[PDB]
């Protein structure tokens, strides 16, 4: 067992997985290493959520997923080439940017093939009383 | 040798509910354990000045005396489950060394040779079976405890303090105030409650202030016994639903009232203080009045201004922390004390309470699965060394998962009872006990 | 049954140490105390014998304490048992307080296992499909057009959130006043 | 014996729920003599709102707790009288919880009185004085205006405070019904004292 | 079988002056519930200790 | 005439949830502590040393070369800008309890 | 247009009838040939407007690259229907309580009202069935089989009669239950049961499958593909009739396409190369256990550690060369110019030093190597500077079975090249319960602001 | 283009009985089983196990476990009927070696095949009495 | 055979160890190999057997 | 091991219980040889070891060297892996395959079939041989 | 010496891991001493101790028809069931079929014994047990 075979030090751009979007595993194919929910458990024990947000969304998978706040289905939207469309709402679509993983968007994506429709509630808008 | 005369002749005749096989292998476990003589030669041909292995080993640093004593003196019998070697090789035969049926202790796991001096063959080889058993059992129990550790974390982590110090789940209240004190575990410190194991003469010898004859000290003492009465009662209660808890003075409290007072002594350049009755009775008026505005740490400042209703829990998880402040601040106990000294002791305290109060938004369940996990390692290791005891199958995770899992009384193994005499004037008797 | 309580294999005579208030006021702890300790649990049993004082009965069996007791009784057991399991180097009282408490807050003793999930947390369809099952508690979640609301840990990990827990668990928001008469605007 | 034990504490119950008997109590022979001639054993009391409950005491072998028909029969006479009921207690040995035809009677009886409370309980809850049992906490009912009050205070639904069932010996002695608070005196290890309140549940059987 | 010297058998030390004794596991050991590290935490913070 | 059943869309028998309105409790009937805690404290840092690190015009008169040096004197000297909101209780009215406090006039607990 | 930030606040599950993937559906299946040149075949099972895999060609729908791009479902319509393989048994419990000639409930609904709403059904199904007569119609309910041999080909014995339940004729049985039936038996509107017979199925989006080879050999799309071709091969607009006969190579076809249904969404799951939809989720190497719950992360080091006397129980010693392997993202600013500015100068030459420039007005990033000599640093600007002594930093042994295994220490860069292993106080070792007999253990620099003041205020260890 | 080594394994002997207490087994019958991998010649030629289950219902079982026969649990009778044996009392002999001998093991095995003779196989019902 | 499985059942003898090395092999790597030869070569007989088959009727 | 008897083995690694070809120049038969080096070529050196405490580096398992020891050429050699099977790169000196002795950085491209083969490893490594052998199906290929 | 054999199977991690003990009967066979922690495997390798070798097959027809003609051994024909329970003869087994019966099982592997050691009627390498 020698030192040099052992260490590795990676930094933010290498391969990724092509369907999770996460980094390739291991040393082996130049990806980056693995927090397995044990530290995951030990961070929000910790109440590190910050950190979590920067390991487990910026370095690892993370995208800006768009949801119709009307129907709770997720949406379209472009903004460079200007497209804000709902396929089930049509007009009276009402996008919302959520942050999530991609990871998370396979797995609603998988349970939608097996005809279980997902439809995710967004947070309600709050006023002042004024 | 004499035992094994004995069994030749027939004359064991083993107690009621033992074999005769049980009986004779307890009686040579019992007759070759080293005695503690064994030390007189180790510590004869050592110098503990000038030796490392020894210094190394009493200062704590590293070993222990089982190790000097197998290095040196003898390793002794091997024990695996309590048990000595069991004839696995063949009928009657422990290994192929020896003759079916052997009487002889080194048949069986003794070894009569050290470390140091060296081991044979069959000695050698039952050192083996204990090592490599010890090696087992400790990778059973780290996959045992960590497939436990994952469902119990799974099972525990959707509870969160709140904004109330209340612990829920989605609204739902799981405690109605962690830990029943909302304090955190790394901000409790273990201190010695005076007054609970004194006497009704000694409490008043060492607690009654007699110097001035107001009643407001007759209503101190009277405190200070209500809270003693109550001490004792509640822990004698808890030590009566438990098979062997006992009552005890020493409780975690967030606050060393003590060391306060007496680092704020240490610092007192007046020294010994002249007497003055307005300075006791003020000190008195803000003692009593601290005591009763100490629940208002866990609400906020202004409703302590503002002296609004206190609900009954905040006063119940106060309770402590106002019985150990009444004990260590009383006015025999802060005599060369001045008012600003007081003021100043008081402020201290509360700051110190307000800091060892738990967070807003931890995840206590968390916290919880991985402190109960982390012993069931070693739980395991001595639960399988446990099997001494008889009627009982206790060993492995099967107590541990009989309380997770909930199991019925049915499937509950090593279930027992503790049963006390009808009456405290019988209960000495131990021929009545016996029938 | 000639004779004895059943269930109770066994029955054998201990030394029991306890604590005791006399004429004096002092705690003493007395040693020659002497209690009766059984291979079996039968709580009814004990209480039907004369000879057993019915009121100071301990049981390690958390089932029957719940079963006779209560559910308060049955809290004090886990927390009793939980502390025997542990050994000498337990935890802090508070963890094991946190195992009762969440083991026995809908009135009944539930398990760690997956069945105790279910019942103590029914909606939180994305917890108890992260723990086992998935198909399956996906499958009955469907089929029952259940509601999960996003609370806890595993439920907004799996939806790509963070939990709002730790130092998201209270918002922030900017302080307009304070702002408005000592910043200046980069425009101004 | 389970008998004596209930006889001696069943009164004891009686007086805990701050109860007055309607009849002079009778010797334990004759406790027994009817319990076996008859089949069961009836005690009356009155509750400070001058309602009537009823306790009825069966032996463990018997035409009452065997046979459905007899347990309706007798739960439908019973019923039928002028007495203003407030609750029926029924006590039973335990494997008779677990027979199904006496608990649908029951069921069906409950139905058809929705006004009148009938709770079937074993034997084990009233053969010793539950309240002055050391490992049981002190519990004791609150009204409806502290449980308000408290609720409000700490912004809480009665939903969300841990539930404790109807049937639970100590709620049983208090005489809770579903809907009701019960404050708890925990003694605690962490702080010497403790206070819970717990929301009563429907009643197991 | 080994003769103590009466100074190291008991650890005394007062407002930070070690008066007698000697440092052992049982002071300044690792997991020591009480020993000096504990209590310069207690009084003074985590990072004194 | 028997009428068969042809099973709608799920999304028409959604109805989004409306919108809330947030109740801030009187000052004077506040009962969340009136110390930060750590949590608090931490993320109040951080957003204010984000914000930094966005728009650097600072109150403090000392100067520092670092964002969280100057987030973390800001919340010592009670110059931040920042307001702590403690959401309460989402009633189901439509309602979102909620007590703001602010930093300045709060205690602030051990950072170091 | 601007889509505003948002969260989640609840999740809510159903069946997805046909309705649904029609609606959701960006495009229909028609053809099975796969690809047309480079580029996707239009109308394929690659078809571009259901996301991008491959950088040179973009959604269609959404206009998004391969990274930013969700998947965008598909349809595919089935010419005969297909049941659903995940309620299964749903159908059977259905077809158990509801009459085959009419839609009214051979049950009695008042004996189940008691019984919780989830139960109902389910308790009503348990209860025999077989020979009860129907009271708005006089039709006797016969007995349904399951047959043993498939998962979903299910049996009708009337009399002793046996015909077999084709997917039209059950989806035609369910239509007619009432609303008022699904209500009472406890199940919600959302869940009546004629949406559990599909004519259209809905194929994945793209982003699930990336699997698709641009022009082993065991992929979801070969499924997908074999299922396109042999709905292809059954004509279309098939009518079966309660009791008719069906030529048997159309009921071959038939029962392939159902199996083929039955093995893209549940094959080889708890009732090798098989591949299934719902096989991802479950176990530790599923996706939820593997992919949701933890993580891989970039910009992170593991190496092995040993012991070093002179650094501080909150120190921990850093490699040279993973020092500047690991950046640290600092935003410039008017108090950070200065300061700033050696990092910059030194660039990859000189430690320490910087490795790229994010230019905001330009939003692209620079390498500090290749970066020109009109370029400066502007405010707005981040610079990605090595890692120097003072950071912060976490280092964590697994496995983590404590809330200390993940402390933050302060970084010692230790400048010997020869040196390349995390270097800590021994005493420091009992919070990670670790040892220096070739224990590993990860580290990482945060390189946010947030996550740094975080982990200097929040996790430090003492 | 690797070096590779065919590490020896170790395996269970052939031609012998291995009686184990199936009691891992959860909610099942048996409750004990005997294997007996037989294999003629060398260690190259085919071999066929036959497994004996004893049942709580009492039955003795045979399985062949080779492709023929598989998951089979033949009563042990019918297979001695099978091959030419004619009379019970001749079937228990070949098992006990005695029946005049009234040693207690005696006793009991007969006792025991009796159990196991009257017992009704789900399967091969029809044919148990066939002589 | 089914005497010495009932002796097990009386308790006379016990139940045959498992660990025991008594009724224990140490094949070589030819036992291994010559399983994977006759998975093989059974495979590559069958191929051409039918195909010969086929031909021949053809 | 020598005087494996007066030591328990596995007491040694309870602690430790549970969790391409180096050449080294240098050999050495131990000072206390045992029978199994009559059968296999002893593998390491002679080190005079110091038991002692000497400013608390060599803890919990560690170890102090000397750096003396290890210039000298102690438990010094060569590590062989073998590109047998076969952004921004050099490409300047591929030449095909490289020339023998050619220093190969991090990013260098160690054959050239763009088709290339990138050198991932961070420690740099020097070329032996470039010698191409016939591959099975007489296919080109790189050793 | 691998045992994978096990490892096919999906038997417990707490089983498996329980079947690294040193057995009684490894001395002399399997070495004792614990794997030092190698790192090619947890432990379920085991090594051949330094006198150990595995045995080739022998000439099994040879030693059968020995047997046969030997007057001791008495073939199944001529025996009866009774006349081996009776009788008190000893089964006579070769690689585990029961070629035959003798009078005294002790004095026929004594005398194989005897001829093993002279090395020409017996191979050095076949096993002689006597139960
Ligand atoms: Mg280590
Ligand atoms: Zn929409
Ligand atoms: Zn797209
Ligand atoms: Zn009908």
């Amino acid at each position: 067992k020698f030192v040099l075979d052992d260490r590795y030090a990676v930094a933010s751009y290498g391969p990724t997985d092509a369907l999770t979007g996460q980094p390739l595993d291991g040393k082996r194919s130049h990806g980056g290493l693995r927090l397995g929910e044990m530290e995951h458990w030990v961070l929000t024990a910790q109440g590190a959520m910050q950190t979590i947000i920067e390991k487990s969304h910026d370095d690892s998978d993370g995208c800006i997923s768009y949801i119709c706040r009307n129907c709770g289905e997720p949406a379209i939207y472009n903004a460079s080439h200007p497209i804000y469309k709902c396929m089930n709402c049509d007009v009276q679509a009402d996008i919302g940017m959520v942050d999530s993983r991609r990871s998370s968007i396979v797995f609603q994506h998988e349970m939608r093939a097996a005809n279980v429709n997902i439809t995710s509630v967004l947070s309600p808008r709050v006023f002042q009383p004024a | 040798e004499e035992i094994n005369n004995r069994l030749l002749h027939g004359d064991i005749m083993p107690p009621i509910g033992l074999t005769t096989h049980d009986f004779y292998e307890k009686l040579q476990l019992n007759a070759l354990k080293f005695p503690d003589r064994i030390l007189k030669p180790i510590m004869n041909s050592i110098n503990p000045e000038t030796n490392g292995l020894f210094q190394m080993v009493a200062t704590g640093a590293k070993g222990s005396n089982p190790n000097m004593i197998h290095i040196m003196a003898g390793i002794g019998q091997i024990e695996i489950n309590t048990q000595r070697i069991q004839p696995q090789f063949s009928f009657g035969r422990t290994l192929v060394y020896y003759p079916r049926f052997a009487l002889e202790a080194q048949a069986y796991g003794f070894i009569c040779n050290s470390y140091i001096a060296g081991l044979t063959s069959p000695e050698f080889i039952f050192g083996e079976m204990n090592g490599r058993f010890d090696l087992i059992n400790k990778a059973l129990s780290t996959s045992s405890t960590g497939y436990a550790n994952r469902k119990a974390i799974f099972g525990l982590q959707s509870c969160i303090v709140d904004y109330y110090r209340r612990v829920s789940i989605d609204t739902r209240l799981v405690q109605q105030l962690y830990g029943e004190d909302g304090l955190d575990a790394r901000q409790l410190e273990t201190v010695r409650f005076e007054t609970i194991m004194l006497s009704d003469q000694e409490l008043e010898d060492k607690f009654k202030y007699t110097g001035i004859q107001s009643p407001l000290f007759e209503e101190e003492f009277s405190r200070l016994k209500k809270d003693r009465d109550k001490y004792r009662q509640i822990f004698l209660n808890v030590e009566n639903f438990n098979f062997s808890q006992l009552l005890t003075d020493v409780r975690q409290v967030p606050v060393n009232v003590a060391s306060i007072v007496k680092n704020i002594l240490l610092s007192s350049t007046s020294g010994v203080l002249p007497f003055d009755e307005k300075s006791i009775l003020q000190k008195y008026a803000m003692v009593k009045t601290f005591c009763k505005n100490l629940p208002y740490v866990f609400i906020n400042n202004i409703q302590e201004r503002l002296q609004t209703p206190i609900p009954v829990y905040l006063k119940r998880a106060a309770a402590l922390m106002r019985m150990l402040i009444r004990i260590e601040l009383a006015t025999v106990k802060t005599l060369n004390i001045t008012c600003e000294q007081m003021s100043a002791i008081l402020d201290l305290i509360r700051l110190q309470y307000t800091q060892s109060l738990i967070n807003y938004g931890e995840a206590v369940g968390i916290l919880a699965a991985q402190s109960v996990s982390e012993p069931l390692t070693q739980y395991m290791l001595d639960s399988h060394h446990r099997s001494v005891a008889g009627g009982t199958n206790k060993s492995g995770i099967v107590r541990p998962q009989e309380i997770f899992s909930a199991k019925p009384v049915e499937a509950e193994q090593s279930s027992e009872m503790l049963l006390r005499l009808k009456n405290p004037e019988v209960e000495t008797n131990k021929t009545y006990a016996q029938e | 049954t000639i004779r004895g309580i059943p269930g109770i294999k066994n029955a054998n005579v201990v030394k029991l140490m306890r604590h005791r208030v006399d004429a004096q006021g002092k705690l003493v702890r007395l040693d020659n105390i002497y209690a009766i300790k059984t291979n079996g649990t039968n709580i009814f049993g004990a209480m039907l014998d004369d000879n057993i004082d019915p009121y100071t009965i301990v049981s390690s069996s958390i089932g029957d304490t719940m079963e006779l007791y209560g559910i308060e009784a049955a809290r004090q057991k886990i927390i009793s048992e939980i502390r025997t399991v542990m050994g000498d180097k337990g935890p802090n009282h508070r963890h094991l307080l946190m195992y009762a408490d969440l083991m026995t807050r809908t009135g009944q003793v539930t398990s760690l296992e997956k069945a105790g999930l279910n019942a103590r947390e029914p909606s939180n369809v994305l917890l108890r499909m992260a723990l086992s099952s998935p198909v399956q508690v996906l499958t009955d979640a469907a089929v029952d057009s259940a509601v999960n609301p996003i609370y806890g840990i595993a439920a907004p990990t799996l939806m790509g959130s963070v939990p709002r827990i730790g130092t998201m668990y209270s918002d922030i928001i900017m302080d307009e006043k304070y702002i408005t008469e000592n910043y200046k605007s980069v425009d101004s | 014996m389970a008998m004596q034990k209930l006889f001696t504490y069943i009164y004891e119950f009686i007086e805990y729920r701050k109860m007055v008997l309607l009849e002079e109590k009778v010797p334990y022979d004759k406790f027994v003599q009817m319990v076996l001639n008859t089949g069961f054993f009836r005690i009356n009391a009155e509750t400070l709102n001058h309602g009537i409950v009823s306790v009825f005491i069966f032996g463990a072998n018997g035409k009452y707790v065997h046979h459905g028909g007899d347990m309706r029969t007798l739960l439908t006479n019973t019923l039928n009288e002028k007495k203003h009921y407030e609750e029926l207690i029924l006590i039973v040995d335990k494997p008779v919880l677990s027979k199904k035809n006496i608990l649908d009677i029951i069921v069906e009886q409950r139905a058809a009185n929705p006004t009148i409370v009938i709770n079937i309980y074993p034997y084990h809850l009233f053969c010793i004085n539950i309240p002055k049992v050391s490992a049981i906490p002190k519990h004791k009912l609150i009204t409806q205006e502290e449980a308000q009050e408290f609720l409000g205070r700490e912004y809480l639904q009665p939903q969300d405070l841990m539930q404790i069932s109807a049937s639970d010996p100590p709620v049983v002695w208090l005489g809770g019904r579903p809907g009701d608070f019960v404050q708890i005196e925990r003694p605690s290890e962490t702080a010497m004292h403790a206070v819970v309140i717990r929301f009563i549940t429907k009643s197991k059987i | 079988y080994m003769h103590y010297n009466k100074q190291d058998i008991s650890t005394q030390i007062r407002n930070g002056e070690l008066i007698e004794g000697v440092l052992d596991k049982k002071a300044v050991g690792a997991g020591s519930s009480g020993g000096i590290y504990h209590l310069i935490s207690r009084r003074y913070g985590p990072q004194q200790a | 005439k028997d009428e068969i059943v042809e099973s709608p869309s799920i999304c028409e028998g959604f109805v989004q949830a409306s919108s809330q309105t947030l109740v801030i409790i009187p000052d004077n009937e506040r009962i969340t502590s009136n110390v930060l805690t750590t949590f608090e404290a931490t993320r109040l840092v951080a957003v204010r040393a984000q914000q930094l690190a966005i728009n650097g015009s600072t109150m403090l008169k000392k100067k520092y070369s670092s964002p969280i040096d100057i987030a973390k004197q800001e919340l010592f000297n009670r110059k931040i800008p920042l307001l702590v909101m403690r959401c309460i209780k989402v009633t189901p009215e439509g309602q979102k309890i909620v007590e703001i406090w602010n930093p300045r006039e709060m205690g602030i607990p051990l950072l170091d | 247009m601007e889509a505003g930030y948002a969260e989640i606040a609840a999740v809510q599950f159903n069946i997805a009838g046909d309705n649904d993937h029609k609606r959701q559906g960006v495009m229909e299946v028609t053809i099975s040939n796969l690809f047309e040149g480079t580029l996707p075949a239009e109308g394929g099972i690659y078809d571009a407007r259901m996301g991008t895999t491959d950088h040179h060609y973009k959604c269609i729908t959404c206009s998004h690259q391969r990274k930013q791009c969700m998947g965008h479902p598909g349809i595919l319509q089935m010419h005969a229907p297909v049941l659903q393989p995940l309620f299964i048994a749903e159908i059977r419990r259905w077809l158990r309580v509801i009459c085959l000639n009419c839609g009214a409930p051979i049950v009695d609904l008042k004996r189940y009202e008691h019984l919780i709403r989830p139960k109902r059904l389910i308790e009503a199904a348990s209860s025999q069935t077989e020979g009860k007569q129907c009271y708005v119609c006089k039709a006797v309910h016969p007995k349904i089989v399951k047959d043993s041999e498939d998962y979903f080909t299910f049996w009708v014995d009337q009399q002793g009669k046996i015909d077999k339940l084709y997917p039209q004729i059950i989806r035609e049985i369910f239509s007619r239950v009432t609303y008022d039936t699904v209500v009472k038996l406890g199940r919600s509107k959302n869940s009546h049961p004629e949406k559990l017979v599909l004519k259209a199925i809905q194929i994945p989006p793209i982003s699930i499958r990336p699997g698709i080879r641009l022009g082993s050999f065991h992929d979801i799309n070969n499924v997908i593909q074999y299922l396109v071709r042999k709905n292809l091969l059954i004509p279309k607009d098939l009518q079966i009739v309660r009791g008719q006969k069906i030529p048997l190579n159309i009921d071959r076809n038939l029962q392939t396409i159902q199996q083929l249904y039955y093995n893209f969404l549940l094959d080889s799951v708890s009732t090798r190369p098989a591949p299934s939809i719902m096989r991802r989720l479950p176990r530790k190497e599923g996706r939820i256990r593997k992919s949701l719950l933890g993580s891989q992360v970039w910009s992170i080091s593991r190496s092995t550690i040993c012991g070093n006397s002179d650094l501080h129980l909150d120190e921990v010693g850093y490699p040279i060369s993973f020092a500047r392997t690991l950046q640290v993202a600092e935003t410039v600013q008017h108090y950070n110019i200065n300061r700033l500015m050696p990092y910059f100068l030194n660039g990859k030459r000189q430690y320490p030093g910087c490795s790229r420039v994010y230019k905001q007005i330009t939003q692209s990033v620079h390498d500090i190597e290749g970066l020109k000599q009109d370029f400066r640093l502007e405010v707005g600007d981040i610079l990605y500077r090595d890692v120097v002594t003072g950071d912060v930093a976490f280092f964590n042994r697994q496995p983590s079975l404590e809330r200390s295994s993940i402390g933050v220490h302060r970084i010692v860069v230790l400048e010997n090249p020869k040196i390349s292993t995390f270097q800590m106080n021994v005493s420091a070792c009992a919070w990670y319960n670790a040892d220096f007999d070739g224990d590993q253990m990860n580290l990482w620099v945060p390189w946010s602001v947030m996550s740094r003041v975080e982990a200097e205020l929040l996790c430090s260890v003492r | 283009g690797g070096e590779w080594v065919v590490d020896l394994l170790e395996n269970i002997r052939f031609n012998t009985l291995h009686i184990h207490y199936h009691t891992m087994q959860q909610g099942n019958n048996e409750i004990i089983r005997g294997e007996f991998i037989s294999q003629p010649g060398g260690a190259f030629e085919n071999s066929s196990q036959i497994i004996i289950r004893y049942m709580t219902t009492g039955a003795i079982t045979i399985e062949i476990n080779s492709t023929k026969f598989s998951k089979l649990r033949i009563p042990w009778y019918l297979i001695f009927r099978m091959f030419g044996m004619t009379g019970d009392d001749s079937i228990i002999e070949q098992v006990v070696f005695d029946l005049e001998s009234n040693s207690p093991v005696n006793t009991f095995m007969i006792e025991i095949l009796e159990k196991s003779i009257h017992v009704l196989d789900p399967i091969f019902q029809p044919v148990q009495h066939e002589p | 055979l089914i005497h010495k499985i009932l002796l097990v059942i009386m308790n006379v003898f016990p139940p045959t160890d498992r660990d025991s090395y008594r009724t224990k092999r140490v094949h070589g790597s030819g036992v291994s190999l010559a399983k994977a030869f006759k998975a093989i070569f059974n495979t590559s007989v069958i191929a051409p057997i039918i195909n010969g088959f086929k031909e021949l009727l053809k | 091991s020598p005087y494996a008897n007066c030591t328990q083995p596995a007491r040694v690694t309870y602690e430790t219980n549970q969790g391409n070809r180096f050449f080294q120049f240098y050999n050495e038969m131990p000072l206390v040889k045992t029978i199994a080096h009559n059968y296999v070529i002893p593998n390491g050196l002679n080190t005079i070891v110091a038991y002692m405490i000497y400013g608390g580096y060599n803890q919990e398992d560690s170890v102090i060297v000397s750096q003396s020891f290890i210039d000298r050429g102690g438990f010094a050699g060569t590590f062989y892996r073998e590109e047998k099977v076969e952004g921004a790169n050099y490409e300047k000196l591929v030449d095909g395959f490289v020339p023998v002795g050619t220093v190969v950085k991090k990013g260098d491209i160690i054959i050239g079939k763009d088709r290339s083969v990138m050198y991932g490893f961070d420690e740099p490594a020097v070329v032996d041989a470039v010698m191409r052998p016939h591959g099975p199906n007489d296919e080109i290929f790189g050793l | 010496v691998n045992t994978h054999n096990t490892t096919n199977a999906s038997k417990q991690t707490e089983r498996a891991d329980m079947m690294r003990r040193v057995h009684a009967s490894y001395p002399g066979y399997i070495c004792v001493a614990q794997s030092a922690d190698t790192g090619e495997k947890v432990g379920m390798s085991k090594q051949l101790a330094i006198t150990a070798n595995v045995c080739t097959a022998g000439e099994v027809l040879s030693l059968k028809q020995r047997l046969l003609s030997d007057p001791a051994i008495q073939q199944l024909a001529d025996v009866s069931n009774k006349d081996i329970v009776r009788k008190g003869l000893a089964r006579v087994f070769i690689n585990g079929e029961w070629i035959g019966c003798c009078t005294n099982a002790f004095e026929l592997a004594q005398r194989y014994r005897m001829f093993r050691r002279e090395g020409k009627i017996v191979h050095p390498h076949t096993t002689i047990y006597w139960d």
